[PDB]
């Protein structure tokens, strides 16, 4: 119903809800379903279990509808979550954090540095994007001491003296020059919206300010594991967003439909397929050949084959007039006569079983199956390890059958 | 006394010789409240003459910037990172020795 889908758009960020990763969102959120269970009663309701109330206050946008035709006319410590959500507490005590570990973070001249919450896997997820926003300065205006970026997950002293390592892929506030470089951007000051992103399509980690896309700063960075990393000199703090409490300032939807749209482009622009032909002593053995399918729409086998199929799940189903109706339709648009006498032969034994008293699920499973198998075993993108995995951008069941 | 036509006279004690000194000024653009524009706050002609020696006159035209307490501090640090603002800049040390000379800048920061 309408509300289980407005409870998990109210407790996860949207742009991950998109991504073929909702499925296990879903399943955690269903996992834990006895704690939940025309908007505003729902929201009151997460308020009252707590998910807008902080101290600062998590607002929230009601617009009155009638008014205007008048006047003119840790819950995610419960769930399971995987995903960063909060900066970690050094053991030093060398830092100042918020109860909620995100709405404030002050070191208390070496850098104080810190990782978030969790790693972020590599097979699991299309694009990854958090912002933060520097609240005070302790020289220039526009000149900050705070470097923000991604961490390699397999030197943390080399990183308190220096702000940074091997190892780290960020973006500087000191000079505007990102760490292991080159002219790529300006230094950041007060009251400035940074944000950091990682896209494992093509592989590459991207930064934004106030909403600008600034471009792609590293490449090739696929198979790998990452978690967000900031370092701070004693002075200057930040405002962390990961998604989860307010909205995010860079369209970062546009972004994913933009690459959601391109792969689509790239992938969608006998008749029988009888037994696995592979199968010798009860193993599968790989042909020495390109490719095991080989049917296409401008040789006329993909029509045919799924002609075929839709007929024997016609009558599979006991819609056999149905099926007479669309061989009659296949009779009047005219290898389709081979087609013809095959379904022809299927419907006039479904009348000689009928009066002596599938297929197609099976392609969308394993659709749906394939697809995810790719997904997790983390497949290369046509030949090289640098070209983009398309896979990742296909949410079957919320683009394709609905 | 920083009107667009004005003339100041006086010396310059160089090693340990005198020399005059005659400034006329040419633009006055002082800035307000906001300021984010790198225009010269003031701008005219300096001409040095030799007064013990007969060192011959060197005029030179000459651009300046004014200290406002919102983007153009006393120190060199506060100054943004620009080519043209480049050459006002020497050390925050130096700059705090040049300035607690004056005893007007001691005035300013005991109140």
């Amino acid at each position: 119903d309408d509300v289980d889908r407005e409870f998990i758009n109210c407790l996860f960020p949207s742009y991950l809800l998109q991504q073929p990763v909702a499925y296990d969102l879903w399943i955690l959120y269903l996992q834990h379903r006895k704690l939940f269970h025309t908007r505003k009663e729902i929201w009151s309701k997460l308020m009252n279990l707590g998910v807008l109330g902080t101290i600062q206050v998590y607002k929230y946008f009601y617009p009155d509808v009638n008014d205007f035709t008048l006047r003119f006319g840790d819950i995610y410590k419960i769930l399971g979550y995987f995903l960063p959500s909060r900066w970690q507490a050094q053991p030093n005590n060398s830092l100042q954090l918020s109860q909620d570990g995100i709405t404030h973070l002050q070191p208390n001249v070496d850098f104080a540095v810190t990782w978030a919450n969790k790693s972020l896997p590599d097979n699991k997820l299309t694009i990854f994007y958090y912002e933060i926003k520097v609240l005070s300065v302790t020289e220039s205006a526009e000149n900050s001491n705070i470097v923000i970026g991604y961490k390699l997950v397999e030197s943390i002293n080399k990183c308190q003296k220096y702000g940074f390592d091997l190892n780290v892929f960020g973006y500087c506030g000191f000079d505007g020059l990102i760490t292991n470089s080159k002219e790529y951007a300006k230094p950041f000051g007060r009251d400035d919206v940074i944000g950091c992103g990682i896209n494992f399509i093509d592989g590459s980690i991207f930064f934004t300010k106030n909403g600008i896309h600034l471009g792609n700063a590293f490449t090739d960075l696929n198979d790998l594991e990452f978690v967000p990393y900031v370092a701070l000199r004693p002075g200057n703090s930040i405002k962390t967003n990961f998604g989860l409490n307010e909205d995010f300032v860079f369209d970062i939807i546009g972004y994913q439909d933009k690459w959601k749209s391109l792969a689509y482009e790239h992938i969608c622009r006998k008749f029988l397929l009888g037994e696995d032909n592979r199968f010798i002593d009860g193993k599968l053995v790989r042909p020495d050949v390109n490719n095991i399918n080989n049917l296409s729409v401008d040789d006329g086998s993909l029509p045919n084959t799924l002609n075929v199929m839709i007929n024997d799940y016609l009558i599979h189903e006991g819609l056999v007039d149905v099926a007479k109706g669309f061989l009659k339709d296949l009779q009047k648009d005219a290898e389709s006569k081979d087609v013809i006498r095959h379904n022809e032969r299927q419907i006039m034994k479904e009348e000689r079983m009928v009066k002596i008293r599938c297929a197609l699920e099976n392609v969308i499973s394993n659709t749906r199956a394939m697809l995810s198998t790719l997904l997790e075993y983390n497949a290369f993108g046509s030949t090289n390890s640098s070209d983009p995995r398309y896979y990742k951008a296909i949410n079957f069941d919320e683009d394709v059958l609905n | 006394y920083l009107r667009p036509r004005m003339q100041f006279t006086g010396y310059q004690i160089s090693g340990y010789k005198r020399y005059q000194v005659t400034v006329n000024l040419k633009t006055v653009d002082l800035p307000k409240k906001d300021c984010t524009s790198l225009s010269p706050h003031l701008s005219g002609f300096l001409s040095i003459r030799g007064l013990t020696n007969q060192h011959p006159e060197i005029s030179t035209y000459f651009e300046a910037y004014a200290v406002n307490h919102k983007e153009l501090g006393f120190l060199s640090s506060s100054w943004k990172d620009e080519p043209v603002l480049n050459e006002f800049k020497a050390t925050d040390q130096t700059d705090l020795e040049h300035w607690i000379n004056f005893p007007s800048f001691r005035q300013l920061f005991l109140m």
